[PDB]
């Protein structure tokens, strides 16, 4: 329509993608040193803890 | 080194003019205005004793000689009738051998040109007109003389080109404006030349956040536009038609008459001669019936 | 007097040059054996080792050198073949795009044909170099992260071809020249109404500044824990030591949140890639969707108000209207 | 003479030569950039013909070196 | 309105104690509205470009070698070398038959 | 260190300072005769 | 809360100002004397910014603009409503940035790390101080600073750039732009290299430190070290800010003409 | 004096020389940039001809 | 003498040659850039015809 234009639509698509990306990178930021130590118990911020990741090592 | 800054826009916008103090002082000091001639306002009520005079017809006799002394000191030098006349016959348009006096013919056409500038283009030279001294500065050849070079020379904007706008007046593209980035570069070059001709920067006539806006720009921009129109008249109807009068050493490589630009009057200053007023005391050069309420005798 | 800042290395250790991990050499091979530079070894590694060359690399070199030769020879011809003027005026010389009136049709050779040839060859060599980067990555069983970051760079580069095609003229392309390509940058911003108000231009500026911020932070952090073995990030990722722990705790105590030794490189990768991706989007949107970014900003409430600096009368508004720029005069009139 | 046991004469001589050379270059270039002592161009003038800075000056009318604010 | 006896400002029929001033935001600024309203008070739209119907090829001596758009204001306005100035344009040409050779 | 060379250094430093100050006083008096600032 | 390994590192000592009073943690944040000073300056500056927004004609986030004073008040504290508020906010920002750097120095002195991070942040602080303190002082008015507004400071940048006709021709601006572009390129390369080694082709083991050097030697013929890439990134990122400060401080205080004309010296070499 | 047992004479002497040099250069340059005491150009003027600031 | 004990003659001679060459080049170029002493163009003029700084 008139107020909506392509630049605005593309900008909001980029905002959505950027927020999803920030969520993914914050998920990766908690792969080491979690869950947190608190008197109330284990703590996980948003986004929650990811699944355990293991690497591959060459045989001896 | 101290820098003299003049604020030309709203605070915080970045619209300022910077000047180096030392060179500004040296440049201002070196200007030397000729002293105004003492007025001559007691001529007798007699007819004009002039044989060949087609411009200075509405002027008295004593003020006529006053104007002649002023013209000599502004263009050729104090006294020095030999640059435009022969001493023997001041009414003669030709040399004793037979060759026409081209300097005198040019001076006549340029008396007409100065009157036209002062009268018809007040929107540029408001209350501060021009004399012969503004362009000539005591020399026969002024500054900023230009000739035909090539098609894309931006100085043609002051002769026969028209139109420099490139910015769209809409949010969306259409066929109303199809300006190229190259045309924008041409306008950029012309405006850089204008800025250097007045010794100012882009913010003197622009809020560069939108170059097309006139309401966000200082009033000088309006004045500048009139300076374009005046030039287009001067270069088209007064300087160029003088092609057949000049000797070949005066013309360009295409054999065309010299033309004027902004730096011809301004010489790198925001106002010619820093805004010196000189023509208010020389009514023969006025194009009006009054300059500042001071009436014109006639 | 001062603590060792890990800025320069005082004692270099030499050994036999490293030939390299065994890789397939059916289409290309390594050239050189590996020399050592002492000055280079002060700041980083010292080995100017062998370089691999294969199909894509050789083809990329040939096409890129052809583009470079075309550009240089046109620059040299523009000064009348004067070597002194060639060197003196080098930053001002350019290979210029075609005239605007040809649109997308092929231009004359001396008026933009060379420009299109050089651009085509440069594009082909850049794509072949992308293929070479991908193959060098996959020959060592590495992931293809570098190919897809180079792809973002190539996307921004290719918008300088696609936007002139979308607006419909090869004249809008970037000239090959040191100063003239800066001239094009300025004129592009001016023509489309203050590219500062392009939201994707602002986005890409944010990502460029953020790349500088992130690299300063990461470099300072790793240099600050290099005394603990922090520069060996692979082992700190697969076996987290005290250097990684201290790096995490510094930033957690500083700004309240932190990354890991591995995910800080994800942050860096995405900031650098987004710099060119959002910029390419912004360029593609200019002149096709939006022709005046300042007016788009006014429409979407981006522009701060200032007091009017001038007011125009009714006759002034008619008089001050100008004319859109047209063609240059092809005659020298006599008056 | 005990000052030299306090500062290494090598360091002092290096600093002294450097400072004195920089000062000489700066003074020569300040004089060369002036109007009265631009000796390469106007050094043949007599002391009476040499430029002198302006004394206490007078004012001007409707003439400003600076554009209006 | 001002009370003609006490010289006091009256607002909606009530006098005010004090020196009444009209409130305004910082330096009299007003929020912008529609983009089409940016041209209220600005000059009307510029006229269509002057485009030559036909084109005449100039002489080589009147043709620039350098095709950069901003070369006249960025370099030539500050460059004044004689040979460099000479190399700015193409040279005049003729034919062997016209030279009688 | 032995508190005697402290006295000796103090004498040398004091006489150097005093001479520098008096030479500055002569310079200021000369400049005052040439062009007074009050 | 605390990380799994955090507890053993939270000890006493390493502060520059204060003792056991300011040696605690508020949530994840460490609070010192400079943490308290940072909070004070941040709160005062932000509240004054909100007041400047309230005084202005709009609450729109993009259009809010707190402008510096007129040039006629040169180096004096202007009236609050005519640009003095901008000056007070500038003082608050200077205090807050200095406190942030000193608090970072305290934190690094407590974990046994080097002092690199505060000095790296000092480059950005120096660029800001050049913009609002050094250059306005050399030019003689506080009104030479930039306004505090998301898009109005872009307008200031545009107008200041066009004050020198063509700001691209500033040589120091060209060097700083090169530093920024090279920094972005190097950051992309380093992130890609580390990620590709630790996340290799699926099915293959995690690569070693020799793989990085071998890859970059195969591609470019030279591979900087693991420490070398971090040294280069620090140098590039900080040099970008330093050369930015140089480029802005020479425009006006030292050069007042158009920047293109400055290249006369190159065209007038005797050769 | 006991101040030399409290302050290193080398450090104090270097700091004093540096401060004095910077101060002297600053004063000389301030005078050179002024109108009344720009002695390189107007030093031959007498005390009566030297410029004086106005009563503004 | 005894200066060569306190300063290495090799280092001193290299620094002196470099400084002398730079100073000679700077002086020659300054003179070449002037109006009175642009000897390549006006070197054939007599001392009475050479340009003088205006005053
Ligand atoms: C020249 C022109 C181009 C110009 C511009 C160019 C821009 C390029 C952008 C590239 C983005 C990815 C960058 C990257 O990391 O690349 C490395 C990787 C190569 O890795 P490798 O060599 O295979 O190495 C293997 C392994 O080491 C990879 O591990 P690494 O850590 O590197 O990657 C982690 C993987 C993990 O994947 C998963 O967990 C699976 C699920 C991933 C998400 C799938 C859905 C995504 C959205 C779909 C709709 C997306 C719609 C937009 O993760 C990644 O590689 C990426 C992680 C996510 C990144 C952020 C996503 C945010 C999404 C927000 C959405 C909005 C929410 C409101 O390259 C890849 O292509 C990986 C993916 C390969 C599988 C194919 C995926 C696409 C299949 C469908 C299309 C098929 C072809 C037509
Ligand atoms: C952008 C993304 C956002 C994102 C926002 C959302 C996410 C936020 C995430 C933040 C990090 C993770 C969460 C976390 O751990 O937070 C720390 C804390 C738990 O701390 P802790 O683990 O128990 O550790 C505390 C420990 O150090 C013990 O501290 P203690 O309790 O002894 O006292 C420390 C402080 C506070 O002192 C008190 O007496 C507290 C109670 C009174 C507070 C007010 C006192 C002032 C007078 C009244 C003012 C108020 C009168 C009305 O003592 C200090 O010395 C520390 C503070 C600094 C002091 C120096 C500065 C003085 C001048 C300050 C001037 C400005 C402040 C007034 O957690 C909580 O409080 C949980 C709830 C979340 C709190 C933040 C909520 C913010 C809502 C914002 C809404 C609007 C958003 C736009
Ligand atoms: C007056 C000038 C205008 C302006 C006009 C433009 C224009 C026009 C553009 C930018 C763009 C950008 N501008 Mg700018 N910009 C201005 C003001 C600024 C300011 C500022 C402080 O004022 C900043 C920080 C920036 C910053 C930025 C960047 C974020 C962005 C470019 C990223 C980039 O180039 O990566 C560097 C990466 C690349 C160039 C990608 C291509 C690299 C290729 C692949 C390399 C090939 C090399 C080849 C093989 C080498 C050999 C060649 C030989 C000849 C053989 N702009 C003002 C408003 N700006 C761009 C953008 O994205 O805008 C949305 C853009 O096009
Ligand atoms: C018409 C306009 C001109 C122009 C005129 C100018 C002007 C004018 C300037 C620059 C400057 C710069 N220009 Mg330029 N420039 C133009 C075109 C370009 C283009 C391009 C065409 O692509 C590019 C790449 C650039 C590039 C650049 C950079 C070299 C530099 C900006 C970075 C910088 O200073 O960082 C330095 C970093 C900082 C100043 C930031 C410091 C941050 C502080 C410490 C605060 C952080 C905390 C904050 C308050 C709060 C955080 C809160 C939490 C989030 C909760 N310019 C055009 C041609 N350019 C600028 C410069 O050099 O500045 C020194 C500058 O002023
Ligand atoms: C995330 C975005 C950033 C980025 C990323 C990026 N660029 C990349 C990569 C990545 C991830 C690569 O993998 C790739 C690479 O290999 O980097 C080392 C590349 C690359 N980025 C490059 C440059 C580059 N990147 C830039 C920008 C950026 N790249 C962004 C900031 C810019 C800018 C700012 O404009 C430039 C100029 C290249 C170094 C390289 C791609 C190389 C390529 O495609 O080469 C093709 C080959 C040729 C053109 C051959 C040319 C030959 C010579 C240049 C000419 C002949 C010389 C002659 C032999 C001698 C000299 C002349 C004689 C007369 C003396
Ligand atoms: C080497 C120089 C580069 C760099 C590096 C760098 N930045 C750094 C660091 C480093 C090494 C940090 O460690 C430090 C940090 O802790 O990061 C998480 C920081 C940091 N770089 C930041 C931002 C930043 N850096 C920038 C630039 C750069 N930083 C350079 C390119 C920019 C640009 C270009 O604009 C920005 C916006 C912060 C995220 C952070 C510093 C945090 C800080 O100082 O916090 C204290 C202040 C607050 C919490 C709030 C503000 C308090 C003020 C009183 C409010 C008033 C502000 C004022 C009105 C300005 C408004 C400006 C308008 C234009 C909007
Ligand atoms: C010798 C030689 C060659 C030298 C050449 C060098 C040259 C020429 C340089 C230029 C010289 C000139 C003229 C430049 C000027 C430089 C200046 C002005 C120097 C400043 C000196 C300096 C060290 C900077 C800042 C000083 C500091 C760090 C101050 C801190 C003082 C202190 C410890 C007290 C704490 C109180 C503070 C900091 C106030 C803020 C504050 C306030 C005000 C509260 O009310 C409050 C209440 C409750 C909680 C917190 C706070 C709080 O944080
Ligand atoms: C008391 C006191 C103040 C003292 C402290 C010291 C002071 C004063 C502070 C610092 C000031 C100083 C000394 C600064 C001067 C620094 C100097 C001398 C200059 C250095 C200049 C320099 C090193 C080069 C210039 C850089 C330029 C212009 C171009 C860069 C080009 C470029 C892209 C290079 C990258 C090189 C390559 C091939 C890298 C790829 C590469 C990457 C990207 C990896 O991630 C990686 C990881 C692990 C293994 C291999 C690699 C690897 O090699
Ligand atoms: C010794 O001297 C010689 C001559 C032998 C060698 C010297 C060479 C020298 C000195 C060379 C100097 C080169 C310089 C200084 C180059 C400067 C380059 C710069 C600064 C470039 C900057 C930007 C240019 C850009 C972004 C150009 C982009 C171009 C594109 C995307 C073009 C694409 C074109 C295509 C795809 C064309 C396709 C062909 C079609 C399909 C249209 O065919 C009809
Ligand atoms: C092509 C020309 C050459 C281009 C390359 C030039 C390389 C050298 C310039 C980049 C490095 C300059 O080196 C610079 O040194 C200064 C000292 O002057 C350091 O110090 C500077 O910043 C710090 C940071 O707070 C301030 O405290 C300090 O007062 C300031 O001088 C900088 O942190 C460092 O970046
Ligand atoms: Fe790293």
């Amino acid at each position: 329509m008139q107020y909506i234009d392509g630049a605005q639509i593309a900008l909001y698509a980029f905002w959505l993608f950027f927020f999803g990306l920030i969520i993914y990178i914050r998920r990766e930021d908690k792969r080491e040193g979690y869950p947190l130590e608190s008197p109330q118990g284990p703590r996980e911020g948003w986004p929650a803890m990811p699944e355990k990741k293991t690497y591959i090592h060459r045989p001896t | 080194t101290a820098t003299d800054s003049v604020q030309v826009g709203y605070r915080g916008t970045g619209m300022e003019q910077n000047y180096d103090h030392g060179d500004l002082k040296k440049q201002f000091a070196q200007v030397k205005i000729p002293t105004p001639l003492p007025p001559a306002g007691e001529s007798p009520p007699g007819p004009l004793p002039w044989q060949n005079v087609q411009v200075l017809n509405d002027i008295s006799v004593g003020e006529f000689n006053r104007t002649m002394v002023a013209m000599s000191t502004w263009v050729a030098g104090t006294g020095n009738c030999a640059y435009c006349h022969n001493i023997a016959n001041l009414a003669a348009d030709t040399l004793p051998n037979g060759k026409p006096l081209y300097t005198k013919l040019v001076a006549r056409r340029m008396l007409q040109m100065t009157r036209q500038i002062n009268g018809q283009y007040s929107q540029h030279v408001k209350n501060t007109g021009v004399t012969c001294y503004t362009c000539h500065m005591g020399k026969p050849l002024p500054n900023g003389l230009w000739f035909y070079s090539s098609q894309t020379d931006y100085l043609r904007h002051y002769l026969d080109r028209d139109g420099a706008r490139v910015v769209t007046r809409d949010v969306a593209p259409s066929n109303a404006n199809r300006s190229s980035v190259k045309q924008t570069e041409w306008t950029y070059a012309l405006m850089i030349s204008q800025s250097r001709s007045l010794g100012v920067n882009c913010t003197y006539c622009h809020n560069t956040r939108q170059f097309a806006s006139w309401k966000e720009a200082p009033p000088a921009r309006v004045t500048a536009y009139h300076g374009i129109l005046m030039l287009r008249d001067v270069n088209q109807n007064y300087l160029s038609p003088l092609q057949p009068v000049y000797p070949s050493v005066r013309l360009g490589t295409q054999g065309d008459a010299p033309k004027a630009q902004c730096v011809t009057c301004h010489n790198g200053n925001y106002k010619p001669l820093y805004g010196a007023q000189m023509v208010k005391d020389y009514p023969a050069l006025w194009g009006r019936a009054d300059w500042n309420g001071v009436p014109f005798q006639g | 007097m001062l603590e060792y800042q890990n800025l320069f290395t005082r004692v270099q250790v030499r050994t036999v040059p490293e030939a390299g991990i065994e890789i397939d050499e059916s289409t290309g091979t390594r050239y050189g054996t590996g020399t050592f530079s002492y000055l280079a070894g002060k700041f980083g590694d010292a080995q100017i080792g062998p370089i691999y060359l294969g199909w894509a690399g050789v083809l990329s070199l040939i096409f890129g050198f052809m583009a470079f030769e075309i550009i240089g020879l046109n620059m040299w011809a523009s000064v009348g073949w004067d070597p002194v003027e060639f060197i003196r005026q080098l930053p001002w010389l350019a290979l210029e795009p075609p005239p605007p009136q040809y649109g997308l049709r092929v231009p004359p050779l001396a008026q933009g044909g060379w420009y299109l040839m050089a651009g085509f060859f440069l594009t082909i060599s850049i794509l072949l170099w992308w293929v070479r980067v991908y193959r060098r990555a996959r020959a060592l069983n590495m992931g293809t992260h570098l190919p897809w970051a180079f792809a973002s760079a190539i996307f921004l580069y290719s918008t300088f071809f696609f936007q002139p095609l979308l607006v419909g003229s090869w004249s809008e392309m970037v000239p090959f020249g040191i100063f003239p390509h800066l001239d094009w940058t300025s004129a592009f911003s001016i023509r489309y109404g203050n590219l500062y108000y392009n939201p994707f231009h602002a986005l890409s500026i944010a990502f460029l500044y953020g790349s500088a911020v992130l690299f300063a932070m990461h470099g300072a952090t790793i240099l600050a824990v290099a005394r603990l073995g922090g520069e060996r990030e692979i082992e700190q990722i697969t076996d987290r030591g005290t250097a990684a722990e201290r790096s995490m705790l510094f930033w957690r105590w500083t700004m309240g949140f932190n990354a890991t030794m591995e995910s800080i490189h994800r942050w860096s990768w995405w900031f650098a890639v987004l710099t060119t991706f959002s910029g390419g989007i912004g360029i593609l949107l200019t002149g096709t969707v939006v022709d005046n970014w300042y007016l788009w900003g006014v429409k979407h409430g981006l522009v701060a108000p200032y007091p009017a600096q001038n007011t125009l009368t009714e006759e002034q508004q008619q008089l001050l209207r100008g004319r859109y720029q047209g063609t240059a005069p092809d005659s020298f009139p006599s008056y | 003479h005990r000052i030299w046991l306090m500062f290494d004469p090598r360091r002092v001589m290096v600093a002294m030569v450097g400072f004195l050379a920089v000062l000489a270059l700066v003074i020569h270039f300040i004089l060369l950039s002036s109007q009265r002592y631009s000796w390469i161009e106007n050094g043949t003038l007599s002391a009476a013909q040499a430029p002198v800075g302006a004394s206490a000056p007078a004012a001007a009318a409707e003439m400003s070196p600076l554009p209006p604010g | 309105p001002v009370d003609p006896v006490t010289g006091q400002t009256i607002i909606n029929g009530e006098p005010v104690v004090g020196r009444v001033f009209i409130m305004q935001k910082t330096d009299g600024t007003v929020k912008l509205g529609k983009w089409q309203a940016q041209y209220d008070g600005e000059p009307t739209a510029p006229e269509a470009a002057n485009v030559g119907s036909s084109y005449t090829v100039p002489a080589p001596e009147h043709t620039r070698r350098m095709r950069g758009i901003m070369i006249q204001s960025t370099l030539w306005s500050i460059d004044g070398k004689r040979s460099a100035r000479e190399r700015r344009h193409y040279r005049p040409q003729t034919t062997g038959a016209a030279l009688g050779q | 260190m032995t508190e005697d060379e402290a006295r000796r250094f103090h004498g040398y430093f004091v006489t150097g300072t005093l001479g520098y100050i008096i030479v500055a006083a002569v310079a200021h008096f000369l400049a005052w005769q040439w062009r007074p600032w009050f | 809360a605390m990380l799994s390994f955090e507890k053993k590192y939270r000890v006493r000592g390493g502060t520059l100002i204060g003792g056991d009073l300011f040696d605690f943690w508020f949530g994840p944040f460490y609070v010192g004397f400079f943490g308290v000073t940072t909070i004070f300056f941040v709160t005062l500056g932000t509240l004054l910014c909100v007041w400047g927004a309230a005084m202005g004609p709009t609450w729109n986030l993009w259009q809010i603009s707190i402008a510096p004073p007129d040039l006629k008040y040169g180096l004096g504290l202007a009236p609050l409503r005519e640009g003095g508020l901008w000056q007070i906010i500038t003082l608050c920002a200077l205090g807050a940035f200095g406190s942030w750097a000193l608090r970072q120095a305290e934190i690094s002195r407590k974990l046994g790390m080097g002092m690199h991070i505060p000095w790296a942040y000092g480059g950005a602080v120096l660029a800001y101080a050049t913009l609002v303190v050094i250059r306005p002082m050399l030019l003689g008015a506080w009104g030479h600073g930039f306004p505090y507004g998301i898009f109005s400071h872009l307008d200031w940048v545009s107008n200041v750039g066009y004050q020198y006709l063509h700001f691209h021709y500033n040589p120091a601006h060209m060097i700083a732009v090169t530093f920024f572009f090279t920094n972005c390129l190097a950051l992309a390369m380093h992130g890609s290299l580390i990620l590709s080694v630790t996340n290799p082709k699926k099915g293959t083991p995690v690569g070693t430190s020799e793989t990085e050097n071998v890859f970059f030697r195969d591609l470019l013929g030279y591979s900087i070290g693991a420490i070398g890439i971090h040294r280069l990134g620090l140098f590039l990122a900080v040099g970008a800010a330093v050369w930015s400060a140089i480029c802005i401080v020479i425009s006006g205080p030292f050069w007042t003409k158009g920047w293109p004309e400055w290249w006369n010296w190159w065209l007038n070499l005797p050769i």
